[PDB]
């Protein structure tokens, strides 16, 4: 569960990149399962065989993703020794972008997330840096 | 919401089994009515926010 | 190439075929109960492993 | 009936001037035509346009620039006469002003 | 000034309550007279804005566009009713009613003291304008043209609603005159970074931006002629007004944070100059006139500078006319042709001398000529973006040439040259345009007589 | 023009500062009831936020045929 | 919710005999006046659905709606002013109850107040 | 079915929510509930055919899955602590399982799958009652147990309503599906304030209530149940195409239109305590809804589609029932935006 | 015949009427802001030997 972002957040960012890129692709093979189980009970596979195909291939996609922007993040942060830099994050995600856009064969897919993922994982790390808040307590 | 027309007309349709030492027939206490009295006594004022504190 | 094209492609007629593409996946369902209580059942199994977990 | 409609006939169209030579182009019925233009052509180029036109640079001064204009003459003469400086660069006075009391 | 806004709510029910036939002479003689009384807001304090009641006040850089506002709505209905003339008694005090709403809710923007009320009158215009371009246009994309309309200022102006909302939980209020005597500096953080995006990006889009144009072309073409004229007249200069009273709040930000739309805005207004040379279409090169025109306003805000922002009120002012009074005559030929294509109807000049004049008369305001309003804005920015840089003068003389290009391009076309041998049903003009073209243009020449009331508050 | 149409600037000057008085209160006024929210919220013991308890009217104060309770 | 539970509320009350101490809204107010404006154009709306002159089809039943809308209107009004009012009273109670929460901060002038300055060039 | 046996299955629902409304304890809420679906199936069955037939059993199974969750909560919350009053409810399992419950029964995504099909397999007005009245219960119960209530569970599933709400709506061509979709989008915009302010949330229940009962009214005025047959009734009845287009305008959320004042509301209640991102992501997905209610509108009022030539026939006849309550209903729902400040009298 | 013309042309006073409507409201509303009236610094002045308000 959140124990997942506890082992990928109690990393320091900078360091122990093997260890990071662990937690990065564990987190992103559970979030494949998950889109997979969806799938499967929404949409029947027709066999066995199959439906063990389709929850392979996503949680392989979802874990290389994970992987790669793990890997790639940690690496960028390491040798340009600035960490606290939403540039690495961005990089980590256009990474991700190109692995999905290879794993599912679509140049335009390809180019598309890695944009959008750049940018999603940018405003992730500005959101760690200055301290928002998704689903704020409530104050007042 | 919680439109309470039982404080308004006094008319206790549901209040006499909610809790577990408000007059049971025969007098027959619940196990534990010294608890619950004591926790509901000094509950009972302040509000729920103080209440957990 | 600008107009008429690029510009049109990436703000308007890239959200046009995103929200058809996700307006398609969410609005196929077969109507069978049996799949989308299965779908119900993971969902129960999901919360109460996901979120009242950690308190 | 090798079509898709019960359509009309697109109508051709209707020209003003065949029934009115002198037509203003407002209306078909001639006589709200030329009430229409009269009360355009004395509500648009006699009213509006010249009465506001000349309201407009008539306006008074409330801008104060006569006003700042005649400020400036008295104090030039006023610093110049007393050999005082014509502008001073400091806009407030120093000594109502109270900086910081050291920068180490 | 309920003076000016308690008229325009009774010229609603009066329009409701006319006859059938007289529906046009009350709604012209009333909003002329509304406007002649709204020209009374002109008389400005150099100190301070006139504060009439705690929601309503007027400044310097409000009353120009008022009075251009009420003066628009008789222009529009002399423009409207002639392809109206078939509609029913309904529709058409229906068409009064929409023309007459928007006025009242423009007025009502210019003024608004608070930028809540402002925000919810600004997003206000929006429904009488879609509903004017998707029922009463002509062609089958006034569809689209409406669903990009609305959908282009909804997604970039959702954001400024967020971004107001929390400016009034940190500061505490959202009065204009408190905003501006309590402004504070914004420190450099990627929070006050969206926040500079989320108040600019909707004026961005309204003026529009270079990149978030795309919206504009569709939305003057496939309108009706009074749709355009309030578009490219008043509901362009939206963004400009907001932009000019949101940026006190943004220093020191704007500084570091202009760049890109500084940049945006010189290149593409190069770009759209240059894309009016090779239009096949009428309507849609006096869009594209519209969106350089309004890309110089932006960098003219951007730089924020006192000459600047007397230049940005004198061509906004300027710009709306000149638009307005081009819309009208490509919709003459219009309505004697009925095509857009630009090179189907030549050589008018041999046929409506009058019509060539004004032609002429607007082609030369849109190219700048001195010593026109038009001149006086755009110099004034070029000054101002020259001090910023020496190096814009090069894109800002490559514009002026090019617009010249253009302007004397469509002129040449539309009415020089010989006659099309085929077209014989152009008729000779009708007074109502005549008298319509006039009254777009002299307002030109008398605001160049005395150009101390349209160069804002900065003067 | 001035006599008929418009009035003297102090008229202005007045009505201005009576309107910034006004809307400077009206902000205090907004950042001090948040705070006061706030407060009350945390802490609890304000009138606003009071989240209902069980009434001690309902308990049975009466020998329970058995001696403890 | 912050005031659905306070001490001495009657459930079902929707005016209590505190709110008696409050100025009532005037006859003429511009609140009022929207309502009754409501209630003419639902009347005309009215009018207009079951396909009858919409100005003058039937007068009786416009009284009726414009002065329904209005005897709302009134309490309504009323009801909303004494919320505000009740809100307001707690405020001030409470800050003047918690000193050491709301404490009186120095008043600085501007001469003595450093403020960076921003250039624009 | 006969008018005193309808009218007194109406009477049990009401007292059913009724019950819901007004009772402290948590049995008395379960049974609330059960007499509500009791009372509630025969209705959607008034008109027999299979669709209603199906339509039935399924809201039939979803409801009745939703107590079975609701009162193993109440046992479970029994179970830590020996209190009947509906209160904190302080067991985090105990009120996983009732906001889970409660979601079933409102029809919160990842549970809106019943909804759309109850809807199109029932009449026009069996629709109106299930998707205005039998929201109140469960929104009670929600609002009284809110601070309870965890903000993350609460907030994805009201997010995800908003979300797939737009994007089903977007692909509908029946107007009952358009109506259960909309229905769907909303209920997540009441539930995302439910944590932080719940007057919030009576405001937008109010608001709701008010524009759904104006559109499917003006639905059965002019019977049509798509979009072509929606098309016609411009041809016979404009003054309803025109009352339509403008109460789709408030519903998609424009400004100076009512339908607004409940999104700006939220939108400011949440940002008062440091939501900015969940707004702004609430407010472009209500684009949307925005979009597919315009295509509504294009289809309806703002175009002329062709027509058949019976309707020379209807344009001699008049509407024999008149619903009383019609013309109030819109203009609360279009004209009501500067009386906002009166939201206070819901505290 | 002033009944024709009157049933005809009742609407073209809607307008000025509203003008005059829309001054008195003004007037009323500056009423209201009196807070200051012969109160600032600036123009804070004696009273003539007859008047009583410095504006109204
Ligand atoms: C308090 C609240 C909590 C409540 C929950 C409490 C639950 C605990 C107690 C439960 C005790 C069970 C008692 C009775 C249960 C009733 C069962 C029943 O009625 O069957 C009807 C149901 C319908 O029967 P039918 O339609 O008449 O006959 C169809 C034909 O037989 C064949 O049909 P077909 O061949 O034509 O169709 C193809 C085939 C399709 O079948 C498939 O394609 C199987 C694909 C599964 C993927 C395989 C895994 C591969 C990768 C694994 C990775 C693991 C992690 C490692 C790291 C990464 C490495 C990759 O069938 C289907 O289409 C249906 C799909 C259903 C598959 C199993 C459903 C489980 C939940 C849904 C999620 C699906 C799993 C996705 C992946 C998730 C992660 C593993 O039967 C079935 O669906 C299949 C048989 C089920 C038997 C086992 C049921 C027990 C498990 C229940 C789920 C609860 C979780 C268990 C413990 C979890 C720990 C806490
Ligand atoms: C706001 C104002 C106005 C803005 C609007 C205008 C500007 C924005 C719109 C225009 C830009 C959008 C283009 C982006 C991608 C769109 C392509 C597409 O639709 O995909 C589906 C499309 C068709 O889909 P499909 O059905 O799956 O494939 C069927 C094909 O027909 C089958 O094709 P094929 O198999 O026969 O052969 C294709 C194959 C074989 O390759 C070729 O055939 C020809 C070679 C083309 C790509 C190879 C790269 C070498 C050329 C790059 C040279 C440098 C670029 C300029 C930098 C100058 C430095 C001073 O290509 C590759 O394998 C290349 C793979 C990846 C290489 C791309 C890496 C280069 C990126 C440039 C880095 C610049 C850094 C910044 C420097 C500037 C700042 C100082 O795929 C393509 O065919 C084209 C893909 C390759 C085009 C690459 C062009 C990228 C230009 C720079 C991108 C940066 C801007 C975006 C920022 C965020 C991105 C990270
Ligand atoms: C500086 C000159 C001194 C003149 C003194 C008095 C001038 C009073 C003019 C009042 C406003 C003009 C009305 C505009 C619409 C024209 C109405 C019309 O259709 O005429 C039919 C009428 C009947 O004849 P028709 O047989 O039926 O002809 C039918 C065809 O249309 C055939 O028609 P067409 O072939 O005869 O052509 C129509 C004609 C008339 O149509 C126009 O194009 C006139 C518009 C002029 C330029 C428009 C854009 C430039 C912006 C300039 C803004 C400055 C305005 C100053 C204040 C204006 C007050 C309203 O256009 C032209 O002839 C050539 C136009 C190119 C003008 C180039 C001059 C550039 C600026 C020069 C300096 C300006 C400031 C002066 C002081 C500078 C510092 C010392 O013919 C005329 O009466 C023509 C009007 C006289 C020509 C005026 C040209 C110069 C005036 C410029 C502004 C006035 C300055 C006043 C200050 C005194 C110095
Ligand atoms: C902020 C300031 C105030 C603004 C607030 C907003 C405006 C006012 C409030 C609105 C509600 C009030 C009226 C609405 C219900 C009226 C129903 C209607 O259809 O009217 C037709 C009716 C004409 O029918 P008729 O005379 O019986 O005979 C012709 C047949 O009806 C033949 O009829 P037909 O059915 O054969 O005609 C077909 C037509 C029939 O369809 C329609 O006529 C459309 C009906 C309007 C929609 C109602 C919307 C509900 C209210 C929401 C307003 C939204 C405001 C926000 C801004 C956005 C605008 C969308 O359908 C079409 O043409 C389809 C074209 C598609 C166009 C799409 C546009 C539709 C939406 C436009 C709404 C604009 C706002 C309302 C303005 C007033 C319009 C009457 O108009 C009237 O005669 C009454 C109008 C109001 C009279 C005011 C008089 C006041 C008292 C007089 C004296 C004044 C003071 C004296 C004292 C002086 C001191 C001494
Ligand atoms: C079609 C046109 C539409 C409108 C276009 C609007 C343009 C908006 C772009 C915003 C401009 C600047 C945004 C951020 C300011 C600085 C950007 C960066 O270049 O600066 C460096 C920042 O380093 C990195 O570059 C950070 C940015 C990397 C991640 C952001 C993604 C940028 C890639 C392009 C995405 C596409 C944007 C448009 C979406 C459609 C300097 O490092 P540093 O001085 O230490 O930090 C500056 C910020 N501080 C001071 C607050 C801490
Ligand atoms: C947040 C992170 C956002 C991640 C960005 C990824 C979005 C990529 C979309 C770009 C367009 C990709 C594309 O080319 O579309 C086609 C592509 C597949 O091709 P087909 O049309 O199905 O061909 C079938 C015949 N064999 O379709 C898609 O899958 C894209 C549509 C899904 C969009 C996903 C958006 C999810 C964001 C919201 C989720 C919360
Ligand atoms: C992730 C969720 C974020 C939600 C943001 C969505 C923004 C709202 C935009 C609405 C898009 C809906 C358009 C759509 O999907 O329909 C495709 C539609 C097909 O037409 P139909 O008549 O419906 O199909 C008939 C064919 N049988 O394609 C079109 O024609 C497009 C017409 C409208 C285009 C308008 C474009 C406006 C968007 C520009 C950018 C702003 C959008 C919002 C996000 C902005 C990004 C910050
Ligand atoms: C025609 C289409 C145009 C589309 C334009 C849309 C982009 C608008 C720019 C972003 C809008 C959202 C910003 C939020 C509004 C202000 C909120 C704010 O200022 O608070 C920030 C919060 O800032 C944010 O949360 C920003 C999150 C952004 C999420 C959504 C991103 C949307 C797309 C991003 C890229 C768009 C920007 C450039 C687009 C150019 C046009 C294509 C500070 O948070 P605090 O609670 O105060 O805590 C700080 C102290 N501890």
């Amino acid at each position: 569960a959140k124990t997942l972002l506890h082992k990928y957040s109690d990393i320091p960012e900078g360091t122990e990149c093997h260890r990071k890129a662990y937690a990065s692709t564990s987190i992103g093979g559970a979030t494949g399962l998950i889109v997979s189980a969806y799938s499967i009970a929404l949409k029947p596979p027709a066999s066995f065989l199959e439906g063990v195909a389709r929850t392979g291939r996503y949680t392989f996609t979802s874990a290389a993703i994970g992987a790669i922007f793990g890997l790639t993040s940690c690496i960028s942060a390491q040798v340009r020794e600035k960490p606290d830099d939403p540039l690495n994050y961005f990089i980590g995600g256009c990474a991700g972008g190109l692995t999905l856009g290879a794993r599912t064969r679509s140049y335009g897919i390809g180019a598309a997330a890695c944009a959008y993922m750049g940018l999603t994982a940018a405003l992730v790390k500005m959101g760690q840096l200055e301290g928002w808040q998704v689903f704020a307590e409530p104050k007042v | 919401p919680f439109f309470d027309v039982q404080k308004r007309l006094g008319l206790d349709l549901d209040r006499w089994m909610t809790i577990q030492s408000a007059e049971q027939p025969h007098k027959i206490p619940g196990r534990c009515h010294a608890f619950e009295k004591e926790w509901i006594e000094c509950a009972h004022g302040i509000g729920g926010i103080r209440a957990e504190k | 190439l600008l107009d008429l094209i690029w510009l049109e492609t990436i703000l308007p007629k890239t959200t046009s075929f995103i929200q058809m593409k996700m307006s398609i996946m969410v609005s196929n369902q077969k109507g069978l109960i049996k799949l989308y209580f299965l779908s119900f059942l993971i969902t129960i199994m999901i919360s109460m492993t996901l979120f009242n977990y950690h308190e | 009936p090798t079509i898709r409609l019960q359509e009309d006939p697109d109508p051709e169209d209707e020209n003003l001037y065949e029934k009115n030579p002198d037509s203003h182009g407002y209306d078909k019925d001639p006589i709200v035509d030329l009430w229409n233009m009269r009360v355009v052509f004395f509500f648009g180029f006699s009213i509006v346009l010249v009465l506001g036109s000349t309201f407009v640079a008539y306006l008074p001064d409330y801008r104060m620039q006569e006003w700042a204009r005649r400020e400036a003459e008295r104090l030039v003469k006023y610093r110049e006469a007393n050999g005082l400086p014509l502008m001073e660069s400091n806009c407030f006075d120093p000594n109502k002003i109270q900086l910081p009391e050291d920068e180490d | 000034m309920l003076k000016i806004i308690i008229p325009t709510t009774m010229l609603l029910p009066m329009t409701w309550m006319s006859k059938h036939n007289m529906i046009w002479i009350n709604a012209t003689v009333h909003s002329l007279l509304i406007s002649l009384i709204s020209l009374s807001l002109l008389n400005q304090l150099g100190e301070n804005s006139l504060n009439f009641s705690l929601t309503f006040f007027s400044d310097s850089l409000s009353a120009p566009l008022l009075v251009l506002t009420t003066w628009l709505l008789p222009l529009m209905l002399m423009a409207s009713q002639s392809h109206l003339s078939k509609e029913t008694t309904t529709r058409k005090k229906l068409y009064i009613t929409m023309l007459i709403l928007l006025q009242l809710f423009l007025i009502m923007t210019f003024t608004a003291t608070e930028l809540i009320l402002f925000y919810i009158l600004f997003e206000a215009t929006l429904v009488p304008t879609l509903i004017i371009i998707t029922r009463w246009g002509n062609q089958t994309e006034r569809l689209n043209a409406g669903l990009y309309f609305l959908f282009y200022t909804l997604a970039g102006s959702l954001p400024l609603l967020v971004a107001l909302v929390y400016i009034q939980n940190t500061t505490g209020s959202l009065n204009f005159l408190i905003i501006h005597y309590w402004s504070h500096p914004l420190s450099n953080s990627w929070s006050n970074i969206f926040m500079w995006l989320a108040c600019i990006m909707a004026f961005m889009v309204k003026m529009p931006l270079y990149g978030l144009h795309l919206w504009l072309p569709k939305a003057h073409v496939e309108a009706p002629i009074a749709g355009s004229m309030v578009l490219a007249a008043v509901l362009l200069k939206l963004g400009g007004y907001g932009m000019m009273r949101i940026t006190t709040i943004l220093n020191p930000l704007t500084n570091y944070m202009a760049y890109p739309f500084l940049m945006l805005s010189m290149w593409g207004m190069i770009m759209t100059s240059s894309i009016c040379l090779r239009q096949t279409d009428l309507k849609s090169l006096i869009a594209y006139s519209s969106v350089s025109h309004m890309a110089l306003v932006i960098v003219a805000i951007m730089i924020q500078t006192p000459w600047s922002f007397m230049g940005a009120t004198a061509l906004m002012i300027a710009h709306g006319l000149t638009s307005s009074m081009l819309f009208c005559l490509a919709n003459t030929n219009y309505e004697r042709v009925h095509s857009r294509t630009m090179i189907l109807a030549r050589g008018l000049q041999t046929l409506l001398p009058l019509m060539a004049t004004w032609w002429l008369v607007a082609s030369l305001t849109n190219l700048a000529l001195p010593p026109s309003i038009n001149l006086i804005g755009e110099l004034f920015i070029i000054t101002a973006s020259f001090s910023w840089s020496n190096i814009t003068i090069i894109l800002m003389g490559m514009n002026m040439m090019i617009t010249a290009l253009y302007s004397l391009y469509m002129l040449i076309t539309t009415q020089r040259g010989k006659y099309t041998h085929h077209i014989n049903n152009i008729k000779p003009s009708f007074t109502r345009e005549n008298a319509l073209m006039a009254l777009h243009i002299l307002p030109l020449l008398l605001l160049t007589l005395n150009p101390k009331m349209i160069l804002g508050p900065l003067y | 023009i001035a006599r008929t149409f418009y009035d003297g600037p102090e008229k202005n000057y007045e009505k201005t500062m009576a309107i910034l008085q006004i809307e400077a209160e009206k902000a205090e006024l907004r950042l001090k009831e948040l705070e006061v929210r706030r407060l009350m919220r945390a802490r609890g013991d304000g009138p606003w936020y009071q989240y209902p308890t069980i009434d001690k009217a309902l308990i049975d104060h009466s020998p329970k045929t058995t001696p403890d309770n | 919710t912050m005031m659905s539970g306070r001490p001495g509320r009657v459930p079902l009350q929707f005016l209590p005999n505190e709110a008696r101490s409050l100025p009532p809204p005037k006859l003429t107010d511009p609140r009022l006046v929207y309502m009754g404006f409501l209630g003419y154009c639902s009347g005309l709306i009215d009018n207009a659905i079951r396909r009858r002159p919409v100005v003058s089809a039937g007068l009786h039943r416009q009284l009726l709606y414009v002065t329904s809308f209005v005897f709302f209107g009134y309490y309504l009004l009323k009801r909303q002013d004494y919320m505000y009012a009740l809100r307001d009273h707690d405020m001030f109670a409470y800050v003047k109850s918690h000193p050491e929460d709301f404490p009186e901060k120095d008043k600085k002038t501007y001469g003595e107040i450093l403020e960076e300055f921003h250039p624009v060039r | 079915m006969n008018p005193i046996i309808y009218t007194t299955l109406i009477m049990t629902v009401m007292s059913g929510t009724m019950l819901v409304m007004i009772s402290s304890h948590w049995l008395l809420i379960w049974i609330g509930f059960e007499m509500n679906l009791l009372a509630m199936i025969p209705v959607l069955m008034k008109n027999f055919n299979p669709r209603a037939t199906e339509a039935a059993t399924k809201y039939f199974l979803t409801q009745a899955t939703a107590s079975m969750m609701l009162m193993m909560a109440i046992i479970i919350n029994l179970l830590y602590s020996g209190q009947w009053t509906i209160t904190k409810m302080f067991n985090p399992v105990a009120m996983t399982m009732m906001t889970m419950a409660l979601a079933m029964k409102l029809g919160l995504s990842p549970f809106h799958f019943w909804v759309p099909e109850v809807t199109q397999g029932i009449s026009l007005q069996a629709g109106l009652l299930l998707l205005t009245w039998q929201k109140l219960a469960p929104l009670s119960v929600l609002c009284q147990i809110s601070q309870s209530i965890n903000p993350n569970l609460m907030l994805t599933m009201a997010m995800l309503s908003i979300l797939i709400g737009g994007w089903g709506g977007l692909n509908q061509t029946q107007l009952r599906k358009i109506m259960a979709y909309s229905s769907i989008a909303h209920m997540g915009w009441m539930t995302a304030v439910l944590p932080y302010n719940t007057t919030m949330t009576i405001l937008n229940l109010l608001i709701y209530i008010t524009m759904t009962l104006a559109m499917f009214m003006l639905l059965i005025h002019s019977s049509a149940t798509t979009t072509l047959s929606l098309s016609h009734t411009w041809n016979k009845m404009p003054v309803i195409t025109s009352l339509m287009m403008v109460t789709l305008l408030s519903m998609g959320g424009l400004p100076p239109l009512s339908g607004f004042m409940p999104k700006w509301m939220i939108i400011q209640e949440m940002t008062k305590n440091e939501s900015i991102i969940m707004p702004t992501l609430m407010a472009m997905t209500a684009l949307l809804n925005l979009y597919f209610y315009m295509r509504l509108a294009y289809s309806s009022s703002l175009t002329m589609f062709p027509s058949t030539n019976n309707m020379k026939m209807k344009w001699q006849f008049e509407h024999t029932k008149q619903m009383k309550l019609l013309p109030t209903m819109i203009v609360l729902s279009t004209l009501v935006l500067p009386m906002t400040p009166a939201l206070s009298s819901l505290n | 015949n002033v009944l024709q013309i009157v049933r005809d042309h009742w609407v073209h006073i809607l307008v000025p009427v509203g003008f005059v409507f829309g001054c008195y409201l003004d007037r009323r509303s500056d009423e209201k802001l009196t807070a200051f009236r012969n109160k600032s610094l600036l123009f804070k002045r004696e009273l003539r030997p007859n008047e009583e308000v410095t504006w109204k």
